[PDB]
Parts: structure tokens; C-alpha cells; sequence
RNA sequence: GGGG
DNA sequence: TATAATGGGAGTCTGATGCAGG
DNA sequence: CCTGCATCAGAGCCCAAAA
């Protein structure tokens, strides 16, 4: 598809809504000392440490493994009974040696770390607290990342939420004929629109507004006419109002 | 040639327009409560601004001569509403806009029904115009929730209109 | 279609 | 008032005048 | 400027005229 005219491209019917949910969690890691680069925070992609020879990251608790894998990098979570006893963060360059739902004992290797290990592209490190014991450092990492989830929109459904919107738990994203099949926002996240049915190219100007808008849809407008927000935003081109 | 200039609706497009018309009707009902006006009077005032200045006339049943003075007076009371009330004005306007498009996109359906009714004493175009009259009735009564395609419901109202036309004129 |  | 239905069928010869065209 | 060229409005009277 190649567009034939200048203007604003508009999404018609997104078939797939992807919600990137916001997660902020505190997870730990242990590394040698002669191998980690000291920083108080890590931007995504930043190198955390460099190991001369492979190092075996070991369990500091006994439990069953709940493995949660990101795009790159991993989370590993030990729980006894159902109470979580540990949260470990495995950066890139660290290969899990355990599988989901596996029993581990104190001291057994969870992951091999070889060479340069760096932050994954989707996950950050806010505050970094450290402790020094023997020849190793244990990082208490305050990590922030977004986990994607896709929702399918059917022909009788309409998306009620814009590209880039902020939702809390309970917010409606897609609406449908009957109460089931509705898409309700699971928790805090940001919204992205994908796979539109067609793209409508309109020759038009876009004038965003925060507060109440004084012109309603269908009104005709000339350059200088006040649009919304008590006179702050006003019209440039000659044209027809779409609210 | 003129009907062939409005593209036919996609299942999505059909449901979208139908949805906006229903919500708009509900909006006008609510706007009546809030404002203390008449639902029909509001609807004709809302409708006036969508089509433009071209069509302004007294409407049989409306309490006010529906001249530019009264539609400005009444529109200014509607645009003087608080943000949470004024959202319903925007809904009604967009409801009327979608109605226009919905009607226009289904005109070819009327032709295919009317061509079968030729030879009964009304000219082909007379049959189309009466057929179009039923289509307008059908757009106002359509309930999109039933998941039926529009063509199914319209046909009953269009067939009804032509047959009444032949019997009356 | 026929009369002048 | 609700499966869905979306673009039609059909018939000479004269002179005067106001019109798009080498 | 002039000429092809079309679109239009003309084409006798009276009587039966058996629909
Ligand atoms: N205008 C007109 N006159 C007719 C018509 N039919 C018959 N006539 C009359 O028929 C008459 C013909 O008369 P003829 O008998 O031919 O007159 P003629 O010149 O003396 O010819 P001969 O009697 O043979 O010598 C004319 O006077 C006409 O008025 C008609 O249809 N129209």
C-alpha cells in the first residue's frame, strides 16, 4: 500500500490491541567482584558486568522455581509452599540451567554467566543497592519493565481507547455486543493499536485539547476561529470541524 | 452514476455507522432530560448544523419556526453546557453525520428491489424514491446488536414502502 | 380504408 | 418490523437558424 | 471569417370516422 495524497493518516479498525503493562519490582543478583562495573543505576542495554571465565549463579534459598521469561533476559522466582522466598534477575549473557516448576536446594547453580552481561532492551534499573561479602557482591536491583499482552478485536467490537493511552486496573479498552468478550484492562499499562483494517488519509489539521472544547462537530471554521480551551487553541486552515 | 460514487460498506463500517446512530438517538433523549427541551426539537436543531445552512425551514410539528435565530439561540444553550453534559451534544452531532452516510451507502439496494416492481403504474424513479423512503425508515429503526446485516432489515421496509406507493398513487 |  | 439480498431495459423530408470548428 | 451541421417545427378543406 502506497498513499496517493498528503495529510493525516488515520487508523480505521485495529484487529490487534497490544497492551504493554507497567511492572516495577525489586529483584536480586550475585556476581563476582573482579567482574562487575559499579554504577548506581543501569539504562537498558548498559553493561552490568564482564566475567573472565564462566561463573555459576547459585540458589540462596530452597524452593520450587517459577520461571518468567522476557524477550531477552529472565526472571527466576523461588517459592516454598506458595509464599515467594526469592526473586532473582538473570540479565543477558546468563543462561537458565533450571526449568519452570523445578525443585532446587540451597547452593545449586541456577544460571551460567559467560563473558559480558548487559541489561535487556525492555527492562531498566532504577536504584541499585549493593552489599559486599567475601569475594562476591549481591545486587538488590529495583527493576522496571513492560510485559506485552495481545487482545483480538472482532467485527462487532469497537476500540474505545487511543494509541498511547494510560489505563489503570478495570479500564475498558474494547467494547462488544454482550458483557463477555469485552476487553477490560488487567492492570496499569500503555496501549498500542495494530493491524488496522484500512488507513484513511485525510487532508486535515490536528489541534489537541486538554480541557473542554467549545466547537462541536460539523461546524465550519476559518483561520483564527477559537476552537477549544478558552481561546488557547485556534484554527489555522479553512475547514470543517471533527471533534 | 451518482449512487456509484458512494462505496459500499464493510461489515465493520456497516456496524460502526449503525452503532453511532443508535448512541446518538440515546444522546438526544438524555439531552432532553438535562435541558428541559423537546427531543424532536433538539434532533432537528442537531441535524440542522450537520447538513448546513442549505436546508432551513419550518418542520411540521416543531413548536418554533426553525429559522437561523432559533437554531442559534437553542444551539448556544446546548454549547453552554458543562463538559460532562456537553459530551452528549458531540454524540448527537456525530450520530446524524453517520446516519447520512449509512443512507447514502445503501441506495443501490433500493434500485435492485424497485426494478422488480416496474409496470404497476409508477415510473421507475417514482419507485426508487418511495423505496428510498422506506430505507430512511429502516435506518431509524435498525438495532445493530441483533448482529444481522443491514440489508436484511432494510429490505422489509423498502418492500413495504414501494407496495404502499403503488396502492396509493 | 370510404365521398367530393 | 430482523438468514441475506447493494448500478435499468429499449426505437421521413423539407427549409430556417443558432452552434462549435478548419 | 466562413462553413458544415443539428435540432426544431412545418407539411389543404369538409363529410362519413363503424369505437
Ligand atoms: N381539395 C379537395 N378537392 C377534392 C377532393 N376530392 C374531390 N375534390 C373535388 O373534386 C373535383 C374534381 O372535379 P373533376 O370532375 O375532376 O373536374 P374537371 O376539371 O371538370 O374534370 P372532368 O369532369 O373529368 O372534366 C374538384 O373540384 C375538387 O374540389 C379532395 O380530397 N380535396
Amino acid at each position: 500500500v502506497v498513499s496517493r495524497l498528503d495529510g493525516v493518516a488515520l487508523y480505521r479498525f485495529p484487529r490487534r490491541v497490544r497492551v504493554e503493562y507497567v511492572k516495577k519490582e525489586r529483584a536480586g543478583l550475585r556476581l563476582p567482584l573482579a567482574a562487575w562495573v559499579e554504577k548506581e543505576a543501569y539504562k537498558p542495554g548498559e553493561i552490568l558486568a564482564e566475567l573472565p571465565e564462566p561463573y555459576l549463579f547459585r540458589a540462596e534459598e530452597e524452593g520450587v522455581v517459577e520461571l518468567k521469561e522476557l524477550e531477552e533476559g529472565a526472571f527466576l522466582v523461588l517459592r516454598r509452599e506458595d509464599e515467594p522466598v526469592a526473586t532473582y534477575f538473570l540479565p543477558v549473557g546468563m543462561t537458565p540451567l533450571v526449568v519452570h516448576g523445578e525443585i532446587v536446594e540451597k547452593g545449586q547453580p541456577l544460571a551460567e554467566a559467560k563473558g559480558l552481561l548487559r541489561m535487556p532492551r525492555q527492562v531498566r534499573a532504577a536504584q541499585v543497592e549493593a552489599e559486599e561479602e567475601g569475594e562476591t557482591v549481591y545486587l538488590t536491583l529495583f527493576l522496571e519493565w513492560t510485559e506485552p499482552k495481545d487482545y483480538r478485536v472482532q467485527p462487532h467490537m469497537n476500540v474505545v481507547v487511543p494509541e498511547g493511552a494510560r489505563v489503570e486496573a478495570g479500564d475498558k479498552i474494547v467494547a462488544a455486543i454482550d458483557p463477555e468478550e469485552e476487553v477490560i484492562a488487567e492492570a496499569e499499562g500503555v496501549v498500542h493499536l495494530h493491524e488496522p483494517a484500512s488507513i484513511l488519509v485525510v487532508k486535515a489539521r490536528v489541534y489537541p485539547f486538554e480541557d473542554d472544547v467549545e466547537v462541536s462537530t460539523g461546524d465550519r471554521v476559518a483561520p483564527g476561529d477559537v476552537l477549544a480551551d478558552g481561546g488557547k487553541v485556534k484554527s489555522d486552515v479553512y475547514g470543517r470541524v471533527e471533534v | 452514476h451518482e449512487i456509484g460514487q458512494v462505496p459500499l460498506l464493510t461489515l465493520e463500517e456497516e456496524v460502526e455507522l449503525a452503532r453511532k446512530v443508535e448512541e446518538g438517538m440515546e444522546a438526544i433523549k438524555k439531552l432532553s432530560e438535562i435541558t428541559g427541551l423537546d427531543p424532536d426539537l433538539i434532533r432537528e436543531v442537531v441535524r440542522a448544523k450537520i447538513l448546513g445552512s442549505a436546508r432551513v425551514r419550518h418542520i411540521p410539528g416543531l413548536k418554533e419556526t426553525l429559522d437561523p435565530k432559533t437554531v442559534e439561540e437553542i444551539d448556544q444553550k446546548l454549547k453552554s453546557l458543562p463538559k460532562e453534559h456537553k459530551r452528549y451534544l458531540h454524540i448527537a452531532r456525530e450520530g446524524e453525520a453517520a446516519r447520512q452516510h449509512l443512507i447514502e451507502a445503501n441506495l443501490r439496494l433500493v434500485v435492485s428491489i424497485a426494478k422488480k416492481y416496474t409496470g404497476r403504474g409508477l415510473s421507475f424513479l417514482d419507485l426508487i424514491q418511495e423505496g428510498n423512503q422506506g430505507l430512511i425508515r429502516a435506518v431509524e429503526k435498525f438495532e445493530y446488536k441483533r448482529r444481522f446485516k443491514f440489508s436484511t432489515y432494510a429490505t422489509w421496509w423498502i418492500r413495504q414502502a414501494i407496495n404502499r406507493a403503488i396502492a396509493d398513487q
